[PDB]
């Protein structure tokens, strides 16, 4: 789902893998490691700051 | 099946049949003896 995040001056570093697209592809699934858990990254995701 | 099937294939034909049938779904072969069984199982639970 598209996301819009305000108050970027309080940027949360947890977004670093998302912004850097540090995705790992395995078994047809695009896993992103958000903190300590893996999430199947949907290709339709987008984030605005 | 309702309960998950236990295949008895001394000839080894059923295992390769199963590999062929579910190849399109990225079926993975493992073993209980392998130490890789835990993470393979966990990945299967998360992502089909």
């Amino acid at each position: 789902n598209p996301l819009l995040v305000q108050d970027v001056e309080s940027y949360d570093p947890v977004l670093n893998p998302v912004l850097n697209r540090e995705v790992r592809r395995t078994g047809g699934r695009v896993l992103i490691t958000l903190g300590d858990q893996d999430i199947d990254l949907s290709p339709s995701f987008v984030i605005f700051l | 099946f309702n309960r998950y099937p236990l295949i008895i294939d001394p000839s080894g034909q059923a295992t390769e049949f199963i590999m062929n049938e579910y190849k399109d779904r990225k079926i993975t072969r493992t073993s209980f003896l392998d130490d890789a069984f835990r993470k393979n199982l966990e990945s299967a639970l998360r992502f089909g």
